[PDB]
Formats: C-alpha cells, structure tokens, sequence
C-alpha cells in the first residue's frame, strides 16, 4: 500500500543520507544535509505490482515537485509488451508518465 | 471586520460565501466550514486566491494528500500552528512543545490549550483559520473521523484570545450526506461547463505555451518579420479551442486531461507551422489533421512468443471460455469474466490442439506465461503453484488470442 | 458607514454568542430550560446531587441551554462550581480519565491562582474547600457494548460523594434507557428530559421574531429593522414567511434555517439593499439550488455527448440484466450497436463515429469517479478505523481483474434518465428500451 | 447565601436482609474462627441489597474482632467496574496486603507464593470482596480462577467474597475446574416485595411523617420540631409506589427515587403557590413519577415530526403492506413516494406539494430524484434510533428498516 511505500522510500533515503519517515524528510533534506536530492525509483517488476497502489503512489510523488531542490526519475522493468501497462494504470497517470519518457529494449535476442 | 473579495471567475457565489463565514472577529465566524466539489472544480485555487488578498487573516495550510494517515494530520496541525504563532507574534516568551508528542486528539486539544494560554497576554481575541484541503482524499479514512474535528473547539476554553476556525474541502457527495443533520455551513462547487473550461484554459495556459523554446526556434527558422505579441496570442489561443472541440467528448470537461493533451500535441502542431501556416489557422488545421484524429494518450507482432507458448495460451483461453460439458464431445460468454479451470484440462487440450508429451519445456513455458502474467491464479501472496487449491484463468483478451491463432494457423473461430 | 454597526449586530445575535444579559431563550424551550435550571441551581447553590440526560436530535439547542445556565451562574457563584466537559467523539474510553485529570487541575489553578482516583479527587476537593459539574455529549458512545465503567462510577458517585456532584448527558438516541446497562441504569437518577420540538408554525415565527429583533439602540435603524421584521413575519403572503413555512413543513431543525439566513445578512451592503433583499427573499432560492448543484441531476447535466451515450448504453444493459450488473465489454457492444442503428436509419447515398475501444477508457474512468457507476459490492466509506484497517489489509478481486471486466451497478436508473435527459438530445430516443 | 431547606427537604434527604445477613455471617464466622480458607459466592439483580449486606457482615465481623471473639483480619474491597485494566487486580491486592508496588506479573506470583508457601502462624487473616466479579472476566478467566484457587490452599488463611450477576455462572460460563472449587457455597438475593418497599420507606421516614415544623414565611426555610406547619405523605401514595416498583424491578433505589421525585413534585407545588397547615404528599405526586417512568416519548415525538418524515414512514409502511417484507430499498421508497403523490395528483394542492417536494417551490430548480431533505430526514430518523440502515455506497440498493414497533408507528400515523 502507499503507506508502506512512502515509509520504506523515506527509510532508504535516510539510510543513504546518513551513510553519506515521510515527505517532510524530502522537504527538509537540504536544510539537514546541505545538498540537493536526486531520486531514482527502480520498479524492479511492474507486471507483479498492484497497479492501483502504484497509480496512487505516483500521484503522491507528484506533490514532491513543489520543492526546488528535488528531482525524480522512474525506471520501469517490463517483461511483456509496453501496452500491458496501459490497460491497468489509469489514464491520468499515463499522461503524467508520457510527458518525459524513454523506451529501451534490453533483450538478448536483439537481431541475432 | 470587512473583508475584500477577489474577482474569481465562475466562482462568484462561492467567493461571496467565503466573504461570509470568514472575518476578523471570532464571534462572527462558525466553528466549522465545508467547501465541497469534485476534482478539477477550483476549490483549492479559489480558497488560496481569497486568502491571498487579505493577509491579516491568519491561515494555516495542510494537505491530507501528503499526510497519509490521521497521525500526521494531527501532528502537522500543532507544528504549523506553533510555527505560525511564532512567525506572527514573536516577542511573547513561549516554551516549545514537541509536535511528535501529539498521539491522540485529546493531546492535540491539550497542546492547543497550552499554546493559547501562553499567548493569553494578547490584547484582542483573534481567529486562527486552520485549513485542510481534500479531507476525504485522506487514504486511511473512516466515517467516524470527521466528527472529531467537527466538535473540537468547544472543548477549548472560550476565554482564550486565539480561536481556531476550521475550514474543510471535500470531493464526494456521499461523504457530505452523512453529516447533513449538523447544519454545517456548506459552499458547493459544481463542475464547469464547456464554455467555462475553454475560457479557463485560454486565460491560464496561453502565455506559458506562447513563449516556449519550441516556438523560439520556429519563429527564427521561418524568418517571421511582421510578428507581434497579439498574433502570438491568437495563434496560441486557436490551439486550445481546436483541442477542446476535438477531444471534449473524450476527456469530458476536465482541465487536467486537456492540459496534458495540449502539452503532448503542442510541439508537433508547432512543427507544422510554416511561413504560410500563420495568419491562416485553417491551413494549420488542414495540415496537422492526424493530431486531431487520434487521442495520442497512448504510451507508445505486439506479443512475440514461442510456438509452445502460443498454443498453450490458445488452449488456456479455450479452457477459460468453453463450458466443461463440451470437453468430451467437441475434441474427441465472451463478455463475462473468464471462468476458472485446472491444469489437467489445459494439458489435455494443448495435447489435443498442437500440430508433444510432457517434456519440461511445456511447463517452463507455462511458468513463463504466469510470470508474464498472461495467465492468472487465485492468489496474491506466497504463490504455491503445487498446492491443489490454486486454480487458473486467462488474463488475455480475445483480440490477442485471435492474432495468435492466425500466427499459428489455428481455427478457434470455429469452436464457438 | 454606520450601517455596518447594525449589520454586525444582527450577525452577532444570529451566531448566538451574546452576553448573558442580552441572550435569548425561545418560548417553546422555556419549560425544559427551567427544568434544567432548577436542577443546576439545586446542585450548585443548594449543594444537591443529581444526574440528568437531555434527549433530542442534533442541532436541537440541547447544549445551548447548559451554556446559558453556566454563563448565568458564573455571575453570582463564580467560586462555587467546577465544570468537567467530556465529548464522546474525541475522548475514547481511555482518554476520558486524562481529560478529567487535566481539566480538574486547570480549574483549580485559576480558582487558587479508578478504584482510588475518584476517591482521591474527592479528598483533594475536601482538603481544598465548590460543586463538581459533569457534562457528557454522545452518551450512547459511552453507553455502547464496551464496558461502561466511566458512567457506572459517575452515577454511583451521586449518592455517595462527600462533595456535591452533578452529571449532565447529551445524546440523540431515544432508547437511552436500553443503551445503559441494567447496573448503570439502576444507579442513574432517570430524570430524562426530552427537548421540546417545534410543533406549530407559531412557534417558529416567534423563534424568528426573538432571534432577529434588536432590543437596544445600537443603530438608528434598529427601529426600522424590528418593524420590517414584524411586518414580514405578519403578512402571510410575504416571501420570507413562505420560505419559513416551507422550512417548517420540510424539516424542523431551526439551526438549519438560521444557517440559511446567515448569508443573507452577511452579504448585505446597505440598509436599502438589506430591505430589498429581505422583501424579495430571492437569494434563498440561489442558496438552495447551490445546495442541490452536486446532486445526481446536477452531475448529470454536466456530462458530455459521448459520456451521456455510454451512460445510456450502460443503463440499458443494467435494465436487461437480471441482477442489474454490467461491464465495459457489454457497454461498448451496446454503444457500437446503437451507433450502427443510428447510422443505418440514415439512408446511404449513391456514389457518426464509433469511438475506439481505447478512447472510451477515459470516458469510463470519468463516469466511475463521478459515482454514476459503482462496483458490484462496493461498501464505500467504512464506518470506523478498525473496519478501514481490515479493508486496507484485504485485496478485493474487483481491483485486480482487468479494466474491461470489472462488474458495476447503476445509480441512475433508465427511467430517471428519461425524466431528466432533455428530449432535444439526439440519444434521447434510446432512453426507452 | 444560606442553604434554604423547605419542609420537604428531610423527606428527600432520607432491616430487610436479616436472614441473608445471618446466613452470610454464619458461614463467615465458621470459616474465620477455624482459621480456614474458603470461597463465598454472592449473586443477584441490581439494587436488591447484596453489597450493603456484605458490608454489614464485614463491619460486624470487625466488631467481633474488636470484642476478640474472632482474631484480627484485614479487609480488601475491589470493584470490577472500577479498574482501568484487569491486570490491576494483582497489583492492588498485593499492595494492600504487603505495601509493595511490584508489577502485576510479580504481584500475582507473590500472591501465589504468599498464600501457598508462607506458614499460617506468620500471617494475618485476609478478607477480599470482589464486587462485580463477572465484569472481571478475561479471555483466559484467570481472575475468576486464581483468586478462588488460592482459597483451596490450607496455608492461605484467605477468605474471598465475590459478587456476580447470576448464581449458575460457573456452570454457564466457567470450566469444571473453577466450578468445583466454588462448590455449594453460593447465596442469592431476591428483589423486595411491595410491602417491604413500603416498610423501608416508612423506616427511612420514621421521624418525619406527621411531624411538625417551624417554617419561615419569608423564605420557606423549615426547622424540624416563622409559623407552625405539618407534613405528611399519603399511605396510599406509598402503596401505589411500592406496588408499581415491585411489579417492575426489585431495585430498592427506584422506590427511594420515586419518593424523592414525589417530594420534589410536592416541593414545586408548595413553592409555586407561595411564590418565593398540613403538607400532605398526595398520590398524584407519586403517580406523576410513575407516569414518566412508564410513558414513552417515541409516539409523541413521531407525531411531532416534520411532514417529510411522516411521509417517509407512511410510504415505508405502505411498502411493508404491499410486499409483506421487513426492509425496503431506497429504490423502492423513492418512487413509492412518487406513486403516492401521483395517485392523489388530480387535486390542485398536490401540484403545490409536488413543487415543494421536488423543486422546493422555485422555478430555477429542475426535477430532483429525491424529495427535498431526503438525506436530512433519512439521517434524522437514524440519529434518533427510529430507523436502521445498512452500509452500502449505492443510493438505490441500500436497505432501510424500522427499529421501532409497527403498531406504535401505525398509531402515530393515525393521529396526524
Ligand atoms: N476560475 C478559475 N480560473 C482559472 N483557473 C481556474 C479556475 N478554477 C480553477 N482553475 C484551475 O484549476 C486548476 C486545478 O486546481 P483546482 O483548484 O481546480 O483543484 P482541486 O479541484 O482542488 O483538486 P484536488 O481535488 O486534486 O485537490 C488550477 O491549476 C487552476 O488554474
Ligand atoms: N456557545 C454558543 N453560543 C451560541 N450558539 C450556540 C452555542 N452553543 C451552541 N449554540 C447553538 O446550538 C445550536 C445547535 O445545538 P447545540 O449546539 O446545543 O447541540 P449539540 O450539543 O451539538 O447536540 P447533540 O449533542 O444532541 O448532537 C446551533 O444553532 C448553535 O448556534
Ligand atoms: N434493606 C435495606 N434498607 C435500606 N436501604 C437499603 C436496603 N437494601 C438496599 N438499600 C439501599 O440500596 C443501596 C444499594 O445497595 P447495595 O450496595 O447493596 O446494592 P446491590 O443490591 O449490591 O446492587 P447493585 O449491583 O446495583 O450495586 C444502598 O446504598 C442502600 O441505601
């Protein structure tokens, strides 16, 4: 659920920052560590994630762009074709994703 | 007491209603106030627009959208109220209370009481407009929650110089109708009309698009000589009208989807602009036609699969939509959701339709299909395929099974 | 410039935070008001012990009387009563004790400048000496199947406390004497008071007269205001009188009418404007229609052509179904079929778009959010936090199955559509089967 | 100001369990004098005199200890409905016996060690009263078990007295392990008869009936023995009070409360006529108290409901008749109200009532699918407990059921 997702994301962010639990940590990140924050969310397996939770969590992260010191990047791992995602996510989220997206094939069977 | 009113278009009645119920004197304002309207109705816009014209009103802004559950919502109230009171009246000696100590609403009331007692030395009674945006948008939500904030300030001592004046914003109507007997002052936001949406988009997102880098290229590339800002404004404005009239029956009356469509199609429409395209937007329409013929909200031989996998997925669809009665006769409800089946049926049908025995590659392809989620199971956590309780169903529509049958030269069209 | 004084005076009287010398008690309430006041004065002035529950719906002026009585008695017996307030919604069965402990100390500080907890409270009162006053809202919440130890102790303290003790309860249930357990019910004094309901139009007219009149010369226009108010309450054909009669007939919670009136006074800019508005009384119609703007008809009037057509097609499938269930596939099939029929009835010429199934997804998403549809067994907003916990732990099948096969049920039946949908609409002819 | 007491003040301000007192004392004396340990069980309905009799027995046993007929003993009183948590019983009992302040786990083990292991000659006899014992029941019932179990230890020198709701509770709810230990030592209290209630009232008012007073003519202050006044209460008033209460419940408090209520009514009659020679409390004063106990406000409140609520209940009753069912969906009722309006639609004022119900009497409002304040009255009937509604977010398939009896609803509809 979104409650666990935000908590775990902030936990990992805090662990990395202290190696050198909510959106306030993102808000106060620069006033704590003096450096800008860039996040890379790597979705390791999209086809098995409950698309409702992911769809809501993307909208939750959408609020983070109010801060001038934060930048976000999302990586999607897809086993099936790209269009399998389009059926399950809501068309509001697809329009968020489509504004800045890149498409890459990493299969080993690329043209023999 | 008198409060000035901003001229918010298509919200004049609600701006007058917020001129009501909101004033400097806490004796002329209610304990609770609710503004209601579905998403894309302007409530968050209008409320901030009204507060931005009257700075003397002490407003505190919070968003349950970020605050996942009720504990963050409680703690943020204390934190932001304390910080705002320090920001407004700093000279009074006060002692800090930790906002993380607010674990219960009673503790919130206690902390608010203590803070107001610390400010008791104030000369005049003043309002404190705590604002919550999208109360029902809270994700960990239940019906009993809202009464706790309805009936809150009466537990505060009325002698205090600082009085809290809650303001709420809500989306759903099924949330309001559980609290109609309380007679809480309510201000309503209806969905905009098409004539309103088009003008709102023209007023808002015109100048932002008008001076983007994409046009900064094309103007010089086409060597436009007599261009003025008015021509820019008209050319940009025509785009919004065209997109609205093209996709109104598709988006509806929502500003967000129209903005996203404009964002996607604006560079491509700008690309078609030539020397002869401006001052005749009809030609612009007659050249960028294919932009207005497809939504282009899509994110992008569709499935490339092994032959064994293809025939397994044919047999699974047969299992999922053919009644079990016919397995003994044919081989020897599309609109409905697929029925469940067993692997024993799938293996038999696959053996009966492939142009194979039980080598490991068949089961490997089946497990690959499950991992690809082209076939679903009756479980969510701790998948235990080998347990007999699990059942199987197809997660692929007919339009893809038809193409698979064509690619393997199979005749599913004759079995139904 | 001076009009603002009277305009603010009217609002200040309307909200009801008047000084005790200026406050108003409506005539039909006075019997129960005196019944409550006698007990309160007996407990505070004459040191009696009592326990009372007030009954009546929400917004029935039930607590206003207690507030008035305490504000009155604070003038003459400021040093002789202690007030304890507890609310059922905010205070749980745990947090009530801490609330009592904090409020007792808070009162004692400004005065001076559970086997043993209650006994030690009584001993502290004895060593510091004052009548202890208990006020409870939402008694039924405390009187639930959860153990009622709080009220059990409070009603037991009535006839055993060495310090005068008084308890007032507030709730809307009528079966209070069955809510309370037989142990607690026995200990309660059972002097139940039911708040007097408005039972005549004369009661409501007099309530309006009491509420809106001005009894002092705050403004030179006070005499004009009182006279105009009485004139409008007098003539049966007054617009304001008609609206008051409609209110009385429809619902008999006076604070609803108060809240309806508040914008009319607030918006007024001049005395002439106020008089014209209160005579015409047209803005209550605007307020009422805005109260109705987000109802089913208001939402339905805002939909688009394609959205309306898909709604009609979904309604047709729901009507034909035995259980009323339908899904996206059937809805799109019917949409295609009706588009084909409309095209066919247009003759072909010798030598209307069927939107693609992918584009219709946005229309479906729009309609699912605007609550025209609903999932087959959608419980919706849960009642309590524990129910929300169990709901969020579970994963419903309807959220996992594909977008094209989720089962829905309809909120606006096709007959209601034919009532509402204008006949000038192209798709209106399909509002019949 | 002086506390003014009228002539009725003493009546408001102000022997039936001797056999039960003797039975409890006989068992207690036998066990205490023999330096033994046992469990005593007490049960009965509220207000019959269980706790008061036990306190009398304990006080007289202390009197026996003062007379040194029996050795010294320590008394501990615990009420199950006064504990914050069930675990506090172990801490409280050890705190009183030893003065220590250990945790519940340590105290429970300390009590187990104390009663079982400590020699008898190194102890003081302990008597414990567990009031509201059935309210101490936990999931494991250890409080029901452990305290009685320690009484089986011959070295304990412990006497435990428990008060519960029912006599056969160990058989109904406890195990055979606890039930056998409790055994035959159980005593039951039965509610008083009417003559006993009359006798108790007379005993409480032994020195006040037919007594003379000196009453200040200027303030009403009365002094028991300025003018001479006499007071009386009708014997028939007491009889009708005693007979009515004894036919309702055995609770002695109700009979005392009725006399206080009757005296308060007589006090109001005295004050009203005087406006501040024998004042006889009349049977009308008692019957007034009996009337308010018996009469229910449900019917009159229904008759005082607004028109829309009565129409709702009438339509629901009509559907109950036409369908023979107990609950009706809002899909039924919303259009059944329309049917009931339409059947009479040939009348002129039906047009006006329809304009009120469906457009609120204004031309600017279009047709509504609900009558005005449908939600308001629907919630109000649920708020008052009249109506029962099941949770479902569909506004048509949601079911509605009456909570009140049918016949009183019919009577309320008839009186309109
Ligand atoms: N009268 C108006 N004039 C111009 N723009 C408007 C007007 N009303 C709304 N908008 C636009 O609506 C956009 C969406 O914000 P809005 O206040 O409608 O959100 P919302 O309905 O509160 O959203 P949510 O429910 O997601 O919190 C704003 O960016 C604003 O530009
Ligand atoms: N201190 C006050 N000053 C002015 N008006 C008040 C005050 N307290 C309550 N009211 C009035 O009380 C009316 C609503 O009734 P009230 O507040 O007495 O009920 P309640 O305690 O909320 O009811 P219940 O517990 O039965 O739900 C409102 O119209 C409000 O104006
Ligand atoms: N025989 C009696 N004579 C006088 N007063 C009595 C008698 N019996 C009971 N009472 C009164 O009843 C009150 C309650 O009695 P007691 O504490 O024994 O209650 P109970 O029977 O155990 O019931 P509950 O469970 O409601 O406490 C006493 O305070 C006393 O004033």
């Amino acid at each position: 659920n979104v409650r666990m997702m935000l908590r775990r994301s902030m936990y990992k962010l805090y662990s990395a920052a202290d190696a050198e639990y909510d959106l306030s940590l993102v808000e106060n990140f620069k006033r704590l560590f003096g450096k800008d924050l860039a996040m890379v969310f790597n979705f390791k397996d999209v086809d098995s994630i409950n698309f409702n939770t992911l769809d809501n969590f993307i909208i939750l992260l959408k609020s983070a762009f109010k801060y001038d010191h934060v930048k976000i990047s999302l990586i999607f791992n897809i086993n099936t074709n790209l269009s399998n995602i389009e059926k399950n996510l809501r068309q509001s989220t697809i329009r968020l994703l489509k504004r800045n997206y890149h498409k890459l094939d990493v299969s080993s069977n690329k043209g023999f | 007491m008198n409060v000035t009113t901003p001229e918010v278009a298509f919200r004049e009645y609600q701006t007058n209603c917020l001129a009501s119920y909101i004033s400097a004197d806490p004796d002329i304002t209610p304990s609770n106030l609710i503004l209601q309207g579905y998403s894309g109705t302007g409530k968050t816009y209008t409320l901030k627009k009204y507060f931005n014209a009257n700075p003397n009103l002490h407003a505190v802004w919070l968003e349950p959208v970020e605050l996942v559950s009720w504990k963050p919502l409680l703690q943020a109230i204390a934190r932001t109220v304390q910080y705002k009171l320090k920001t407004l009246y700093p000279n009074i000696p006060t002692t800090d209370y930790d906002p993380l100590q607010v674990e219960e609403p009673f503790l919130l009331v206690k902390t608010l009481h203590n803070i107001f007692v610390q400010y008791e030395s104030l000369q005049e009674k003043t309002c404190l407009f705590l604002i919550l945006d999208g109360f029902d948008s809270l994700q960990d939500l239940d019906a009993a929650l809202f009464n706790k904030y309805i009936k809150l300030n009466e537990l505060l001592p009325k002698d205090s110089k600082i009085n809290i004046k809650f303001i709420y914003t809500m989306l759903e109507t099924s949330f309001l109708q559980r609290y109609s007997t309380h007679c809480i002052p309510t201000v309503m936001f209806p969905r905009y009309n098409v004539d309103e949406v088009s003008t709102i988009l023209v007023m808002s997102r015109c100048g932002e698009l008008m001076e983007d880098s994409c046009l900064r290229k094309r103007i010089i590339e086409e060597q436009i000589t007599d261009c003025t800002d008015d021509q820019f404004q008209n050319v940009a404005a025509n785009f919004i009208h065209l997109i609205v009239q093209a996709f109104h029956s598709y988006t509806g009356n929502d500003i967000f989807a129209l903005n996203d469509l404009i964002d996607f199609k604006w560079p491509k429409y700008v690309s078609r602009i030539t020397k002869e395209n401006i001052f005749e937007p009809l030609a612009l329409y007659k050249s960028a036609i294919k932009l207005f013929l497809s939504t282009d909200d899509n994110l992008s031989q569709t499935y490339d699969l092994s032959i064994i996998s293809k025939y397994l997925l044919i047999a699974s669809y047969i299992c999922s939509y053919l009644e079990p009665r016919y397995d003994a006769s044919i081989f020897s409800p599309r609109y409905l959701q697929p029925s469940l089946f067993a692997i024993e049926r799938l293996l038999a049908i696959f053996q009966a339709i492939f142009p194979m025995k039980a080598n490991i590659e068949v089961f490997q392809n089946l497990s690959e299909l499950h991992t690809l989620k082209l076939i679903a199971t009756t479980m969510n956590k701790n998948i235990d395929y080998l347990s007999p309780k699990v059942r199987w169903k197809v997660n692929v529509p007919w339009e893809i099974i038809k193409e698979i049958s064509e690619s393997v030269h199979f005749n599913i069209s004759d079995y139904f | 410039p001076g009009f603002g004084s009277l305009q603010r005076r009217l609002l200040q009287q309307l909200y009801g935070t008047l000084p005790t010398d200026e406050k108003i008690i409506f005539t039909y309430l006075q019997d129960c008001q005196q019944e409550i006041d006698r007990i309160i004065k007996q407990s505070i002035i004459q040191k009696e012990s009592h326990s009372v529950i007030l009954v009546g719906p929400r917004q029935s002026y039930k607590t206003y009387l207690l507030d008035y009585e305490l504000s009155l008695l604070q003038q003459s017996y400021k040093e002789q009563f202690i007030t304890i307030r507890l609310n059922g919604f905010i205070h749980s069965e745990q947090t009530a004790i801490n609330g009592i402990a904090t409020q007792l100390e808070q009162q004692l500080q400004k005065i001076h400048g559970l086997t043993e907890v209650f006994e030690k409270i009584l001993l502290l009162l004895d060593s510091t000496t004052i009548t202890v006053v208990f006020i409870f809202d939402e008694i039924d919440t405390f009187a639930g199947p959860v153990r009622q130890t709080l009220l059990y102790n409070l009603f037991d303290m009535v006839e055993h406390s060495r310090v005068p003790v008084c308890i007032f309860g507030c709730t809307t249930k009528l079966n209070i004497l069955e809510y309370l357990e037989k142990r607690v019910k026995s200990r309660f004094s059972q002097r139940v008071i039911y708040m007097p309901q408005i039972q005549n139009l004369d009661d409501m007219v007099d309530a309006v007269r009491n509420l809106l009149t001005v009894r002092s010369e705050i403004s030179p226009w006070v005499s004009q205001w009182n006279e105009t108010l009485e004139k409008e309450l007098s003539d049966p054909r007054s617009n304001l009188n008609r609206h008051i009669r409609m209110n009385f007939e429809t619902f008999r919670s006076l604070p609803t009418l108060k809240n309806s009136i508040i914008p009319l006074v607030a918006t007024s800019k001049n005395f002439g404007s106020l008089c014209t508005a209160i005579k015409s009384c047209s803005f209550l119609d605007i307020y009422n229609k805005n109260q109705l703007s987000n109802n089913l008809t208001g939402r339905l009037q805002s939909l688009s052509d394609l959205e309306l057509a898909i709604l009609i097609s979904a309604a047709r499938v729901a009507l034909r179904a035995k259980d009323g269930s339908f899904n996206f596939n059937l809805a799109y099939a019917e949409y295609e079929k009706m588009i084909k029929a409309i095209n066919s009835r247009i003759p072909t010429v010798a030598p209307i778009k069927l939107w693609l199934k992918k584009d219709v997804k946005n229309v479906w998403e729009n309609l699912v959010q605007l609550d025209f549809f609903t999932e087959k067994s959608a419980v919706g907003l849960r009642d309590n936090a524990t129910a929300a916990f169990y709901a969020s732990n579970y994963q419903f099948q309807g959220t996992m199955i594909p977008f094209d096969l989720r089962s829905y049920q309809m909120q606006i039946i096709l007959q209601e559509l034919r009532r509402i949908i204008p006949k000038s609409n192209m798709y209106y002819s399909w509002t019949q089967l | 100001h002086q506390i003014v007491e009228t002539i009725f003040s003493k009546v408001k301000k102000q022997p039936a369990r001797e056999n039960e007192f003797a039975s409890i004392y006989l068992s207690a004396y036998s066990a205490i004098e023999s330096d033994s340990a046992t469990t005593i069980y007490v049960a009965g309905t509220p207000g019959v005199g269980k706790t008061l009799t036990v306190r009398e027995v304990v006080k007289e046993l202390l009197s026996s200890s003062a007379q040194r007929e029996i050795p010294d003993f320590l008394y501990v009183e615990i009420n199950g409905l006064k504990m914050v948590k069930p675990t506090d019983c172990y801490e409280t009992l050890w705190n009183k016996v030893s003065g220590e302040r250990l945790t519940w786990a340590a105290s429970m083990e300390s009590l187990e060690f104390y009663f079982k292991r400590v020699p008898k000659n190194k102890k003081k006899t302990i008597v414990v009263l567990l009031d509201e014992l059935d309210a101490m029941v936990t999931k494991s019932q250890d409080i029901m078990y452990n305290f009685f179990n320690w009484t089986t230890y011959e070295n304990a020198k412990l006497i435990v007295i428990a008060v519960a709701n029912t006599m056969d509770l160990p058989e109904r709810q406890l195990g055979n392990k606890i039930t056998s230990r409790i055994g035959f030592t159980r005593i039951m209290f039965t509610g008083y008869t009417h003559e006993e209630l009359k006798n108790i009232i007379d005993l409480r008012l032994k020195g006040l009936n037919d007594s003379f007073f000196y009453v200040d003519t200027k303030t009403g202050n009365a002094i028991l023995i300025v003018r001479k006044v006499r007071l009386r209460m009708s014997a028939d008033a007491i009889e009708i009070a005693s007979r009515k209460v004894a036919s309702v419940s055995g609770d002695a408090r109700r009979a005392l409360k009725v006399c206080k209520r009757a005296a308060e009514i007589a006090e109001k009659h005295y004050m009203a006529k005087h406006g501040y020679g024998v004042q006889t409390v009349h049977i009308t004063h008692v019957m007034k108290a009996l009337n308010e106990t018996l009469n229910s406000h449900v019917i009159t409140f229904m008759t005082r409901l607004s028109f829309t609520a009565k129409l709702f209940i009438y339509a629901l009753l009509n559907l109950m008749k036409k369908n023979g069912s107990q609950e009706q969906e809002l899909g039924d009722i919303v259009d059944e109200i329309k049917l009931l309006i339409e059947v009479n639609g040939s009348n002129k004022f039906v047009m006006e009532i329809a304009k009120t119900l469906f457009q609120q009497g204004s031309d600017n409002i279009s047709e509504q699918l609900r009558i005005i304040s449908w939600d308001f009255v629907l919630n109000q009937l649920l708020d008052a407990g009249i109506l029962f509604k099941q949770t479902m977010k569909n506004d048509r398939i949601c079911c509605v059921k009456l909570n009140i009896s049918v016949e009183e609803a019919k009577r309320a509809m008839n009186e309109d």
